[PDB]
RNA sequence: UACGGUGCUGAAGCAACAAAUGCCCUGCUUCCAGGAAAAGCCUCUAAGCAUCAGGUAACAUCAAAUCGUACCCCAAACCG
RNA sequence: CGAAGGUGUGCUGUGAGGCAUGCUGGAGGUAUCAGAAGUGCGAAUGCUGACAUAAGUAACGAUAAAGCGGGUGAAAAGCCCGCUCGCCGGAAGACCAAGGGUUCCUGUCCAACGUUAAUCGGGGCAGGGUGAGUCGACCCCUAAGGCGAGGCCGAAAGGCGUAGUCGAUGGGAAACAGGUUAAUAUUCCUGUACUUGGUGUUACUGCGAAGGGGGGACGGAGAAGGCUAUGUUGGCCGGGCG
RNA sequence: AGGACCGAACCGACUAAUGUUGAAAAAUUAGCGGAUGACUUGUGGCUGGGGGUGAAAGGCCAAUCAAACCGGGAGAUAGCU
RNA sequence: UAAGGUGAUAUGAACCGUUAUAACCGGCGAUUUCCGAAUGGGGAAACCCAGUGUGUUUCGACACACUAUCAUUAACUGAAUCCAUAGGUUAAUGAGGCGAACCGGGGGAACUGAAACAUCUAAGUACCCCGAGGAAAAGAAAUCAACCGAGAUUCCCCCAGUAGCGGCGAGCGAACGGGGAGCAGCCCAGAGCCUGAAUCAGUGUGUGUGUUAGUGGAAGCGUCUGGAAAGGCGCGCGAUACAGGGUGACAGCCCCGUACACAAAAAUGCACAUGCUGUGAGCUCGAUGAGUAGGGCGGGACACGUGGUAUCCUGUCUGAAUAUGGGGGGACCAUCCUCCAAGGCUAAAUACUCCUGACUGACCGAUAGUGAACCAGUACCGUGAGGGAAAGGCGAAAAGAAC
């Protein structure tokens, strides 16, 4: 059956990637919480 | 021209294997590990000027590093670059 | 600086070798020393198929603590504590109890 | 060798620069990775010696 | 934004109260109009977004003094 | 012939018929529901440059960098 | 000359408890009298770990199907080789994109992984392996759409949007046959090619744009005609006469 | 010609049986409907929570939907167990 | 500082050093790839693609530097239009982003409580956003008080759960006045006399002290048990040092230290002194903050829910007097008292701990204490925001088991 995760790298990055978190106020606050929690990978880039 | 300070840092090791060996003893090509940011003009110039031979053409691939592990600790090795340096008819090394 | 140091002759104060004199072979940055003929352990090691294969039970010296030795006076013939004085801008060690520079 | 490099001219540290890289450094990378070169400490001392020549060369040139 | 360029009147907040006193949030807005003011010393029309008492204070202080205040506080006209 | 193969040599190499959903075909006929854009490409000149620069043609010579390239891919390698 | 702790025994108090001591343990314990409490668990479909129970029970994942000989091995229904048998064959073959990321190939090991055994493996360990002017990306151009100098707007954050700038799933230059590696190949080698730019020489010469025109430039259905891939048969050639 | 007819790919899901600690958190097998169209599909894009989208079922919005998920107010409150 | 070193798992190999250019520690420098505000354009972060200028004795290719936007200032240009403005180009200076809490401001819930609920509460809390500093804010009476007086702001203890506000329910809750911490006042609206007169600010220098490496640092032996002694027994010594940690069991005297006494080539923080620059003292006279105070309507803040409601703030409409004047004194009037708004600056007491050092605990001791004693915000889960583990201890010494 066709499950929910149908992967695509270009949609992974355009959607949840770094240049797209940095592109706005609230994604920069996301990166700030991931750095502050101290996190090995911030976004999902590769 | 390429400066000689750049041109010394490019070639890194001769690559020893059996594909390399049959490339030397069968098709004049010496195979050698180069700098990761080394272009084909740099490798050609560096073999022209550091082994004093005449290079016909260079073919460069980039080899991806293998994820090994020690114990239960993984790690990728490291990517390197391998240059197939096709020499002319007059060569030794 | 360091009181017990490299080419120096010491006596052993505590354990298994109490009262045995000997010369310091080397001195390890753990705060230990290897002194010759003193703390002999009977290692037995495998004959590795590389370069030469001794096998057997090799009797080595082990590292004893620096605080378990004190340097041998030989003018009194007993153990003696060490101080540091300045002589002609040289920080020298000296024996306590007769105050002699080593 | 730190005052010894300090007392030459810019041209002469460029000469011993290119000879540290040329003669020493490259031939020991090629010699090291081809099974030869028992003496591995030479790699270290050559590398640090190129660091000295580039340091004195930056200090001599201008500021 | 709805700021008078002369008096600096933002919209403020408040309550609709009702006869049962039910508090609701509202905004009081300034009476902002975009009026075109002749300046004689420059011989030009400078158009401003004034309140309807920014026009009172322009009628009293004069347009030149007001423009000197806007140029003074970095308000660009 | 380390029987795994490795080299050497090597004849004929045509015709008839059938034939696509591929090609001519971005065609042709027709139908309303009336069927992307912009560059490369070809041309026209304006400002300018005009015995220079540029254009065209032939010849020679140099360059064409960088990254991907394994392997699975209707699946024991992807999503489950 | 042996603490706490652990595990027995004996004595003792109305009880919660106390005391002595054998063995294990191997370095801490604490009277008395006061002081403070994370101060006492059998229950909360309590939380965490361990271990039972059913129980050596159901199951071992398409009813495409195996049989034998030989090899390796400590051991072979399963691995390798051979001969037979069966299954798919518009797929259960072959080539990719997406996605994965070394699973590829070779040697070596059988602990765990493999619903069994395993000498085998997509498992462990080590080494090797991915070669481009022509394939694809990058690149030039754009669609939907994004972002957006100024700008218009908005308590602030910010919304929208012009110029622009990005954005393929579309438009734009060029390579084919044969051979080769254990593992790459339109990339390596052999042969034969083609494309676009730079520079130089020579001959002729009006060239020149974020500007004008053409072109690119593009629907559904249907119908034949001409072909080819491909196949079948004959001829030819080599082999067989069972 | 045709929201034309029969019928594979392709899309679907009418019946039955199995399965129901499954081979599978919705399938398999045997039949079944559409199959040039209001079709189907790939790649990208856009719409967002009292909001979207809806040939409308309160359906769908990441195995979640009469108001998603995450985090916080927050140890809500619980005359009840 | 130094006789030993080349960081750890983690041994090796190859070496460096031993009286000073091994190594280690500190000050100041040098280098500091790529991404990231990312800033030359773009982008799917760690990649793609440039332009301009300078230079390159093989300049058919390389190397270096600059090129973001915005604000301010200046220069040169420059439309519709003549002058001119808009605009354009270049240069100089500044900004941009991150960060735990504290602080000010712009917005701002609901669950809950009221034994229902709507006013009210929760609560100007949570949260979102802007801005700033080492603190911020406030602040030098148009303030109280009360016919006596006090004398800016901030913080603490009372006042006082008081007066009051309150579906007069639930609840909310002052001030006056008192005691303390700390204490500091000034400038512009404006001319003349007069000048550098105190004042601070920016810098140099000198002194003092502190930080960033360090140095010296007392005093014990015998015997018994024991694997081992620091323990038992016996006899000594130190102490401005018996804080603590290690050492083969429990060490003042074995080791590192502690008390104590010293140390800086260099870079710095603070405090005096001093040089220069800027800045202005002080005197006389004058002025003494207008769409403002107040008002009407709507709303908010004041403990005060519009009530008899003073006071403050203002979205809207208006609108004075201006020292023979005006504000307040809790509706309001008169008398009396007090103060001078419509301009601004100002230390200390105060709040907080991302971070560093030292010390302390009737705090925890591996199901506790951080989620995390261990390569933990990891493995793993989720498209994503996000969620989020388990896992310490051989021995004194690997002597970690030759054969």
């Amino acid at each position: 059956m066709k499950r929910t995760f149908q992967p695509s790298v270009l949609k992974r990055n355009r959607s949840h990637g770094f240049r797209a978190r940095m592109a706005t106020k609230n994604g920069r606050q996301v990166l700030a919480r991931r750095r502050a929690k101290g996190r090995a990978r911030l976004t999902v880039s590769k | 021209m390429i400066r000689e300070e750049r041109l010394l840092k490019v070639l890194r090791a001769p690559h020893v294997s059996e594909k390399a060996s049959t490339a030397m003893e069968k098709s004049n090509t010496i195979v050698l590990k180069v700098a990761k940011d080394a272009t084909k003009a740099e490798i050609k110039a560096a073999v022209q000027k550091l082994f004093e031979v005449e290079v016909e053409v260079v073919n460069t691939l980039v080899v991806k590093g293998k994820v090994k592990r020690h114990g239960q600790r993984i790690g990728r090795r490291s990517d390197w670059k391998k240059a197939y340096v096709t020499l002319k008819e007059g060569q030794n090394l | 600086a360091a009181k017990i140091r490299r080419d120096d002759e010491v006596i052993v104060l505590t354990g298994k070798d109490k009262g045995k004199r000997g010369k310091v072979k080397n001195v390890l940055s753990s705060g230990k020393v290897i002194v010759e003929g003193i703390n002999l352990v009977k290692k037995h090691q495998k004959p590795v198929p590389a370069l030469n294969q001794p096998g057997g039970i090799v009797e080595k010296e082990a590292a004893i603590q620096v605080s378990n030795v004190a340097i041998f006076n030989a003018a009194t013939g007993k153990a003696d504590r060490v101080g540091f004085r300045f002589e002609d801008g040289k920080k020298v060690r000296f024996f306590k109890s007769n105050s002699e520079t080593i | 060798m730190k005052a010894k490099e300090l007392r030459e001219k810019s041209v002469e540290e460029l000469n011993t620069e290119l000879l540290n890289l040329l003669r020493e450094q490259f031939n020991l990378r090629m010699q090291a990775a081809s099974g030869q070169l028992q003496q591995s400490h030479l790699l270290k001392q050559v590398r640090r010696d190129v660091a000295r020549v580039k340091t004195l060369l930056n200090e001599k040139a201008g500021a | 934004s709805r700021v008078c360029q002369v008096t600096g009147k933002r919209p403020v907040t408040g309550n609709n109260r009702s006869h049962a006193l039910n508090a609701t949030k509202r905004r009081f807005l300034p009476n902002l109009h975009s009026h075109r003011f002749w300046v004689e010393s420059e011989k030009r029309f400078v158009t401003l977004r004034v309140s309807a008492k920014g026009m009172r204070v322009i009628d009293k202080k004069g347009i030149d003094t007001v423009l000197a205040e806007l140029r003074a506080r970095g308000e660009k006209y």
